[PDB]
């Protein structure tokens, strides 16, 4: 039950400096190796390094030997063999091309040929960097639309539109609600500003019985939208 | 300081005998005065002591017969001592006392102890108890008769002392004033002489003066061959 | 590397094999005790030791009913069955210790115990037997 | 893919048992000459080099409130008070009437009493007298009085070649066990140890039967240690591990003596004869400004259980003398010192301070040791004044309960068990057995 | 990346299909050792192979690996649908970095094709108050990748505030994507209706909606 | 209640306390002489007040043991006193008495010489049909003296009153002595002689009445 999570996506000026963090349970933190591989939109994926939790020795990808520095927290032991550690890695003189998807893995084995190997990988961590100012989204509700005529189901969503920093998350009915729900992946538009949309489809005689609410969750804006999706439908195959 | 007695001299049996001690040279109030007597073939006695807080303690052998106060207004001690028998006959004295804390521990356990002790002293008043009366002196002056000695002779009188001076001041040398004689009638007897140079007769004048404190009989004899 | 008695206790189980004699040798003497302590709570040390005595002579002769005796690691010819641990080597060796082991196999191990020797031993020596006649 | 079992005898692995350790009696002390000691009588040479094996990424699960090592060390002691206590000489005929009288002071409490003892024969009878301090019953109430234990239990005297200085007493593990120790500098006292050692001896430890006040202990190296059986529950043990020491230093200063009076055919009792000086009872100090500093010190690390609560103590509860003392043994005669005005700080500061801080203390010769299969013991007196120096590293302390969440939380002082006193030094070591024999899937087969 | 991979392999629904990884001298197989990761796009990758031929825990027997002298393969067998993702192989030694190759992209042929399901969606009032307005076609579940969206105002092509993501990998085995077009108020009124036309590789869906409705 | 002491003159003295102090002493010694005030020689077991000489010295209270003892280095005819011990200690609670006095007597003094003077009765008291015959030995050491009484070389024996002798300023002694005649019997004898002898030394002074 070996589930390792990072640190959450953030955005950042060029020429500053961040620090991701990497926070595991489920196993002996000091055990296997803490790998770090970045992916970006230019050169695919490429290996930052590994640094050993017991030892403190590290192996650092000679590309980033300059602005990437690896650091690791002692464990602390909950059971003989589980223990909750931690692992951070700070990068300076941010630039372009090293915006995208960082991720912290643990190593494969604790002996042998292969050992620092990433074998465990976490969520990821998203990391934009622009002088773009963080702009909050305008979430709009979608009038329901018919999915099927005989069977009867509305297909109702929520719009994400206009907002820099990429990551963003939307759930409904704070999470309660999980059948049915598509969310699409989001635009880049001319101006550099990110839009996606969110549809959940229904049964079309559930609309009495039972409320939809969206909730969109921006954390690099920190704004929470609650947005009721209006059950008046507009489609002319489901007024039928 | 000075400390100076003063007696009745005589007391009768089931009385009260009463003593007074005139200070000098300092305050009364800022110090603690005790009483000392001494019976004849007895050593010191302790009777009692007063503080500087007018608070008194007696010696449990006095039978709470004693009792001390103070007199701040006369600068003068008191000392009164009922129900007094033929032992109580003695020279009382009048000391001061100096505090003395003897530390030998912690003080908070009480690990120490006060050891009364008193620096001054006086000479000490006589005061003789008996159921007879006094008597004055009889004085009379033995004509000098080739060793050249001038004295006077104090026949019978009761009780003791009696004070023999030689023109105040003017004969201090050749002054010898024998110890008094108990007759076998209970009256005692003394000689004061002194050595006259035999050039000095005819032409100086010599008195001799005497002093019995219980009953009045100064009386100055003067000598003459 | 020798680290001690119980040092590879953390290591990997490959790497705690190499330190299997230094183990083996603290289970038995701990020089001796030269007069004896004798007197009323001297029995309670008697016991104690005679029991450590019996304990060591059960698993000699756990292991002579083996084909293991006299060596420490020993090879046998039962086939690892695949419903204990369900594991691959260096899946084990290389990512497990000895502690974290005995944890999986306790489930199973009274009749891994009882298959080492019941099918083992008793049928090789008997086939040993009847083989060295003709 | 493909393989077969392989036995491994030899594996590093443990499981908790329960077991019974040796002892050792340090060099044997051969300087001393005198074979009258308790740990002396049947323990082990030192083994001058010990062997302490780190174990490396290993972390063990303590709980030094479960540890067997304190249960078998306190039932070693008790067991031993009885064997020591068997061969001496019993005070049974002393069970007479005693005539008694307060101490002379002709104008501190030791009474004067006098007996009708057994004399070298039975036949004949004489008279004795000596000093008992203020152990007896009024019997019936110059006033007859009793020697305290006629009542209940019987009366031992304590053998006077036998000497109560304690010795370093350390367990040893037997064949096929190990003691895992916890190096963890601060440590939980319950709870998993992120780094183990293992051996075979423990340390040097003292047996010092005290209460309240831990003496001769070891001090945790970094900061205080306050360590909870459980901290919501109130009817628990709080043990209080000091960073440094507390000079303590008791005595006895009044110049006593001993009487040898002859009772039966070849026993001789000793009795506290005619005190000759003064007369003083028995006191402790401990400076001012280091128990001070402690009590702040240990102030401000009970803040840490407790974030918004002030926190304050006040002396033990009352009544039973022995709960509510700071008992202990000097040289010989049991010390039950007061320790009132130690615990009864923040309202104190009287005289800019008392220097040395003083607290009196009461002497008792006639003991019952937590009941240990009855009896009592008589300490014989030593003559002359004893003087005993000791540090204190450690505290017992008790919470109150009740409606006590809405301001403040007391912590007074306790004891009365003396399992806690060994928990103090054993709870950094665990006794395991050896699990040799491992089986594990390999790549080989025979013939 | 000196680690040239193979640029894009397709394979048969329930057959095999073998990836290739070689490089130089100096970053390929002989002395090194090379693994293989599944790395679904924005998702976390997984281990599958790792020292040429050995297999990841939990890993079916269907995946095999081999090394040359010059190149080393990934052979896929038994071809699932979930199995169409890229792979990339690394080529490390023991005490170094992992090398990561160019990457490769595995389509998995042989599938019932989708129909794909295209829904528009008018600006609300709430962005009538912004003066703003953006159509929505979402399209999703189709099995081809390749979508072609075109808007049309009152069937006439429009060039200006369109915007079509890539199609994205669905859960569910299928393929998604949406197109935005942001159109002014002015532009909102002076027109009868408006048509998102998204032309399949065997079809045509397209949906119609009315600024009156 | 006096205990004696005899001590060459010289050599020191060394008088021992009376009472054995029980704990932690603080001892006073003081100096009584017949007919003067009681002086404080050594307070607080060794302290000396102003005026007191250093011949006298206290032992201090020092551990246990030790017996409170006043030493007088070099002994004078001046020293021959009362000596009170006024014991206090912790284990005796207040001490009301000053304990038993230690009369000091020096010897190895040199010898003096009785002088003698006798005084016929007076003409007042011849007419007072009384005579008394005073005879005034002064002077001389020890106090050992006979006084005796003879009547024209006849021993009187009736009507003797001698005191006992004690020393004044001198540090020598002096006796009195008292013939009680009547007037007729006064000039009845022609001469009276009053004989004394000390150490042996008889010396003789005779009066006749004219
Ligand atoms: C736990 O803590 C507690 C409390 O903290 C400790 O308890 C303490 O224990 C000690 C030890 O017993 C006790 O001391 C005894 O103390 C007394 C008194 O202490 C003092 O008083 C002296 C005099 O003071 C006063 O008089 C003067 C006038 O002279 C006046 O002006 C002043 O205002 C005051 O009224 C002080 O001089 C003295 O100060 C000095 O000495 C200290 C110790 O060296 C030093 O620390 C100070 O800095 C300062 O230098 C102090 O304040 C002591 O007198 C006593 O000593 C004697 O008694 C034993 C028998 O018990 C005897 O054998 C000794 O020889 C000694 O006796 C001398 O003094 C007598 C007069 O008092 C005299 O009669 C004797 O003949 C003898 O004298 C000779 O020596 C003196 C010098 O002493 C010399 O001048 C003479 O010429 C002659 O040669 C003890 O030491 C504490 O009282 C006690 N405290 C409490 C609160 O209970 C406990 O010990 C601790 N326990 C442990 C285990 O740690
Ligand atoms: C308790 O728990 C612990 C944690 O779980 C546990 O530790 C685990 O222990 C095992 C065994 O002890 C460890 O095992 C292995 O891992 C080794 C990793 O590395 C060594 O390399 C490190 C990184 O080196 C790079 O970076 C350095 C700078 O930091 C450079 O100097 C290096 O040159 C190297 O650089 C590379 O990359 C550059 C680009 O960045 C490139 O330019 C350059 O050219 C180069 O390619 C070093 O930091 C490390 O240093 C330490 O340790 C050694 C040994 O103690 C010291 O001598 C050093 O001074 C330093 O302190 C190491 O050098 C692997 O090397 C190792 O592999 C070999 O051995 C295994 C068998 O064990 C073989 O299967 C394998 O094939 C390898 O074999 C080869 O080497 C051996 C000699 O080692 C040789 O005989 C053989 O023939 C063959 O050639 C093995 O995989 C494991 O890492 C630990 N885990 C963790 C998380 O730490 C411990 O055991 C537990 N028990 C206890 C304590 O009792
Ligand atoms: C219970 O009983 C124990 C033992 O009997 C007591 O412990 C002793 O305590 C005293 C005082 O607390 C200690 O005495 C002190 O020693 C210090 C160290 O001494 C030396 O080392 C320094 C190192 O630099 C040298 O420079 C120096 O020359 C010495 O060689 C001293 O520093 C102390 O001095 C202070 O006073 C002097 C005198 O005025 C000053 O000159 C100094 O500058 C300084 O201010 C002091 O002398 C003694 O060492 C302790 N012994 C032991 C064995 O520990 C307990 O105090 C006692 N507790 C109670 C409550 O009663
Ligand atoms: C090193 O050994 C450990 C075991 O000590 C390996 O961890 C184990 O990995 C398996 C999967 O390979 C886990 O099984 C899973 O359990 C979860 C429980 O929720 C279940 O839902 C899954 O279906 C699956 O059965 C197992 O829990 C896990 N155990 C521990 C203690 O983490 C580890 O993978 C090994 N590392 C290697 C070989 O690199
Ligand atoms: C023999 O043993 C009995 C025990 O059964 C003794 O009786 C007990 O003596 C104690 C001591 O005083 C009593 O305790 C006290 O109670 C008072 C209030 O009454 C309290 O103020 C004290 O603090 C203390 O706790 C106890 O009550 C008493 N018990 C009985 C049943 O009488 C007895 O004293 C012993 N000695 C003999 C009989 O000579
Ligand atoms: C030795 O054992 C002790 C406990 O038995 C270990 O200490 C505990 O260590 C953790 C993390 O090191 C401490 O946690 C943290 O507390 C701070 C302050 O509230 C908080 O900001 C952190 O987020 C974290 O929660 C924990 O407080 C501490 N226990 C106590 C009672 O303080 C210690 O780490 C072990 N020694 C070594 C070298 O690891
Ligand atoms: C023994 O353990 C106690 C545990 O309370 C230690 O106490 C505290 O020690 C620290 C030093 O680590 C003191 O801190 C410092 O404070 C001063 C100001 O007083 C500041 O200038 C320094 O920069 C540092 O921050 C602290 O004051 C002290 N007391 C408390 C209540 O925390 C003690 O130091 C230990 N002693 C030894 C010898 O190990
Ligand atoms: C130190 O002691 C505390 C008190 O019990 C421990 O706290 C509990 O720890 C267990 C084990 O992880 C948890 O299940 C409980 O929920 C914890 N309760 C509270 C109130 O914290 C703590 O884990 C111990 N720490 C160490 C390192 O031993
Ligand atoms: C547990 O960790 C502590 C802290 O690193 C270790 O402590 C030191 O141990 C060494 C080895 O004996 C000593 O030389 C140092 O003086 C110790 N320092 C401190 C501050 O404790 C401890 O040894 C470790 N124990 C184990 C079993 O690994
Ligand atoms: C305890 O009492 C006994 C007897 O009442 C005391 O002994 C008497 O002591 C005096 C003086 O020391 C002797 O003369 C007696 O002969 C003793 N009596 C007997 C019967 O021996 C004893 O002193 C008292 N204890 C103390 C410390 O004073
Ligand atoms: C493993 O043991 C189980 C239970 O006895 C048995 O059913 C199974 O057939 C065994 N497997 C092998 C491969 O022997
Ligand atoms: C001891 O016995 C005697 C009789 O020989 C008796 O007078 C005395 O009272 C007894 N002692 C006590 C303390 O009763
Ligand atoms: C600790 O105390 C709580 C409440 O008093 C109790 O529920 C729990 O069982 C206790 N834990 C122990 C004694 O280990
Ligand atoms: C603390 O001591 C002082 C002084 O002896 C006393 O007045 C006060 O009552 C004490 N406080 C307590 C709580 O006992």
């Amino acid at each position: 039950e070996g589930q390792l999570v990072q640190s959450g996506a953030e955005l950042k000026k060029p020429g500053a400096s961040v620090k991701i963090s990497c926070k595991t349970s489920g196993y002996r933190f000091n055990f296997y190796h803490i790998n770090w591989i970045r992916q970006t939109a230019g050169r695919g994926p490429e290996w930052m390094g590994w640094i050993s939790p017991y030892s403190g020795d590290k192996n650092l990808a000679p590309a980033f030997q300059d602005r990437v520095i690896m650091t690791t927290d002692t464990e602390v032991p909950v059971t003989s063999f589980t223990s909750t550690g931690a692992a951070y890695m700070e990068i300076r003189n941010l630039k372009f091309d090293d915006t995208g998807t960082y991720f912290c893995a643990k190593g494969l084995l604790r002996d042998g040929s292969s050992t620092w190997l990433p074998y465990l990988w976490g969520q990821g961590t998203l990391l934009t960097v622009s002088s773009a100012s963080t702009k909050g989204p305008s979430v709009f509700p979608l009038a329901p639309s018919s999915k099927s005529t005989s069977g009867g189901t509305a297909a109702l969503g929520c719009l994400v539109k206009d907002y820099f920093p990429e990551p963003v998350t939307v759930s409904w009915n704070s999470g309660a609600l999980t059948s049915g729900v598509h969310t699409f992946p989001a635009v880049l538009q001319s101006s550099g500003l990110y839009s996606l949309s969110s549809v959940v489809t229904v049964p079309s005689s559930s609309l009495g019985t039972q409320t939809y609410i969206c909730n969109v969750n921006h954390k690099p804006s920190n704004t929470k939208v609650d947005k009721r999706v209006e059950p008046k439908s507009c489609d002319k195959g489901l007024e039928v | 300081v000075q400390l100076q007695e003063s007696g009745p001299g005589l007391v009768r049996p089931s009385e009260t005998l009463s003593v007074t001690c005139i200070v000098s040279g300092g305050s009364i109030s800022n110090y603690y005065w005790t009483w000392i007597r001494q019976s004849p073939g007895k050593g010191l006695e302790w009777i009692g002591y007063i503080s500087d807080r007018e608070t008194t303690t007696y010696n449990p052998s006095l039978n709470s017969r004693a009792v001390i106060s103070r007199d701040t207004s006369k600068n003068q001690l008191s000392l009164q001592l009922r129900s007094v028998t033929t032992a109580d006959t003695a020279i009382y004295f009048c000391a001061t006392a100096r505090r003395g804390q003897r530390i030998y521990g912690v003080v908070s356990f009480g690990e120490f102890f006060y050891y009364y002790y008193m620096d001054v002293w006086g000479k000490g008043t006589a005061v003789t108890v008996s159921s007879a009366s006094t008597k004055g002196p009889s004085v009379f002056p033995l004509a000098p008769s080739g060793t050249a000695a001038l004295g006077c002779l104090v026949k019978d009188y009761f009780p003791e002392p009696v004070t023999v001076s030689w023109n105040s001041g003017a004969l201090t040398s050749g002054v010898h004033t024998f110890p008094a004689v108990l007759q076998s009638s209970g009256l005692y007897s003394l000689s004061s002489v002194v050595t006259v140079p035999s050039s000095s007769l005819g032409t100086q004048t010599y008195i001799c003066n005497v002093n019995h404190k219980p009953s009045n009989t100064k009386v100055d004899k003067k000598v003459e061959p | 590397v020798f680290l001690g008695f119980l040092g590879a206790a953390g290591s990997t189980m490959g790497a705690a094999s190499m330190t299997l004699t230094v183990q083996a040798r603290q289970l038995l003497s701990g020089n001796f005790d030269i007069p004896g302590p004798k007197t009323v709570w001297g029995i309670k040390q008697l016991q104690t030791r005679v029991l450590a005595i019996e304990r060591y002579l059960k698993d000699q002769q756990l292991l002579g009913i083996w084909g293991c005796s006299g060596k420490l690691i020993c090879c046998t010819a039962v086939p690892w069955n695949a419903s204990w641990s369900n594991k691959s080597y260096e899946e084990i060796w290389g990512n497990m210790t000895w502690m974290q082991w005995d944890r999986e196999i306790n489930n199973y191990t009274n009749t891994i115990y009882s298959l080492l020797e019941e099918s083992q031993n008793q049928q090789e020596k008997n086939e040993k037997d009847l083989l060295a006649l003709d | 893919g493909n393989l077969w079992v392989t036995v491994y005898y030899g594996v590093p692995v443990w499981k908790e048992a329960k077991t019974t350790l040796f002892c050792a009696s340090d060099a044997k002390a051969h300087k001393e000459e005198v074979h009258n000691i308790w740990a002396t009588h049947a323990c082990v040479p030192t083994d001058p080099n010990p062997q302490e094996i780190v174990l490396k990424n290993v972390t063990e699960n303590f709980n030094m409130w479960k540890n067997d090592m304190v249960d078998q060390m306190h039932e070693d002691i008790i067991s031993l008070w009885d064997q020591s206590l068997k061969p001496c000489v019993k005070l049974t005929p002393l069970c007479v009437t005693l005539n008694c009288s307060d101490v002379k002071i002709k104008g501190s409490d030791m009474k004067n009493c006098s007996f009708n003892t057994t004399t070298e024969i039975t036949d004949k009878k004489k008279k004795e007298y000596a000093l008992f301090y203020k152990l007896d019953v009024v019997a019936l109430d110059s006033s007859e009085y009793r020697l305290i234990n006629c009542n209940t239990s019987a009366v031992t005297q304590a053998c006077p070649k036998v000497s109560f200085d304690p010795i370093p007493i350390h367990y040893c593990a037997p064949a096929g066990y190990a003691i895992l120790k916890c190096n963890n500098k601060t440590f939980n006292g319950t709870g998993p140890c992120n780094n183990v050692s293992t051996v075979q001896c423990t340390h040097g430890i003292k047996p010092v039967v005290s209460t309240q006040l831990l003496l001769n202990g070891s001090l945790a190296e970094e900061e205080v240690v306050i360590r909870f059986e459980n901290l919501t529950n109130n009817a628990k043990i709080i043990i209080v591990h000091l960073n440094e020491s507390v000079e303590i230093n008791c005595t006895r200063p009044s110049n006593n003596t001993r009487k040898s009076v002859r009772i039966g055919p070849g026993q001789t009792f000793f009795a506290t004869g005619d005190i000759i000086g003064d007369i003083r009872q028995a006191h402790c100090n401990i400076s001012r400004k280091k128990w001070n500093t402690t009590l702040q010190r240990v102030k401000e690390k009970l803040k840490e259980k407790f974030p918004n609560k002030t926190i304050q103590f006040a002396p033990s509860s009352g009544g039973d003398l022995e709960i509510t003392t700071h008992s202990f043994n000097c040289r010989g005669e049991f010390f039950y010192c007061y320790t009132s005005d130690l615990f009864n700080s923040t309202y104190m500061s009287n005289n800019t301070g008392g220097a040395n801080i003083t607290l009196q203390c009461r002497i008792k010769q006639i003991i019952r040791m937590w009941q240990g299969v009855g009896q009592a013991m008589y300490a014989p007196p030593i003559a002359g004044n004893i003087t005993c120096k000791s540090n204190i590293t450690g505290l017992l302390l008790t919470r109150d309960g009740g409606k006590e969440k809405n301001d403040t939380e007391t912590f007074r002082p306790g004891g009365g068990d003396m399992r806690d006193n060994w928990r103090s030094e054993l709870y950094k070591y665990k006794v395991v057995e050896i699990k040799p024999l491992g089986i594990a899937p390999d790549k080989c087969k025979r013939r | 990346s000196v680690l040239t991979q193979s640029a894009s392999v397709s394979g048969s629904l329930g057959q095999s299909v073998t990836i290739s990884c070689t490089g130089p001298n100096s970053v390929c197989c002989s002395h090194k050792s090379i693994s293989w990761y599944q790395w679904p796009p924005g998702r976390a990758p997984t281990l599958i192979i790792y020292e040429d031929n050995e297999r990841a825990p939990g890993i079916s027997p269907r995946f095999s690996g081999y090394k040359s002298y010059w190149s080393a393969y990934l052979t896929i067998s038994d071809l699932r649908p979930e199995d169409e993702t890229t792979y990339y192989c690394c080529s490390y030694t023991h005490n170094s970095g992992c090398v990561f190759g160019t990457g490769t992209k595995v389509s998995v042929l042989g599938q019932s094709k989708a129909n794909p399901s295209v829904t528009l969606f008018p600006p609300s009032s709430e962005e009538l108050q912004a003066n703003k307005a953006t159509l929505v076609c979402l399209i999703s579940d189709f099995y081809p990748g390749a979508v072609t969206v075109a808007w049309k105002a009152d069937s006439s092509p429009v060039k200006a505030g369109v915007e079509t993501t890539t199609p994205s990998k669905q859960s569910n085995n299928k393929y998604a994507a949406s197109s935005y077009l942001s159109l002014t108020p002015e532009q909102w009124k002076s027109h009868r209706s408006y048509s998102c036309q998204v032309t399949h590789e065997g079809s045509t869906v397209e949906k119609t909606v009315a600024p009156t409705e | 209640y006096v205990s004696p002491l005899s001590v060459a003159l010289g050599e020191t003295a060394r008088i021992s306390c009376g009472r054995q102090a029980l704990g932690s002493r603080a001892v006073q010694w003081y100096q009584h002489k017949p007919g003067q005030a009681p002086i404080l020689l050594i307070y607080n077991n060794q302290d000396r007040p102003s005026g007191i000489p250093e011949r006298f010295s206290g032992t201090p209270d020092i551990n246990f043991g030790t017996t409170a003892t006043l030493t007088i280095s070099g002994v004078e005819v001046g020293d021959e006193a009362d000596y009170y011990c006024h014991m206090w200690d912790s284990r005796s609670g207040f001490s009301w008495s000053f304990g038993g006095a230690t009369r000091l007597t020096v010897l190895s003094q040199p010898k003096a010489a009785p002088s003698v003077t006798l005084f016929p009765p007076s003409s007042e008291e011849l007419q007072a049909n009384k005579a008394t015959l005073v005879c005034l030995i002064s002077d001389f050491y020890p106090g050992a003296v006979t006084v005796a009484w003879k009547a024209d070389s006849s021993p009187v024996k009736a009507g003797v009153e001698t005191t006992t002798p004690s020393k004044q300023s001198n540090n020598k002694y002096a006796a009195s002595s008292y013939l009680s005649l009547t007037p007729e019997q006064w000039k009845s004898h022609k001469s009276y002689s009053c004989q004394v002898t000390h150490e042996g030394s008889t010396v003789e002074k005779t009066v006749a009445p004219t």
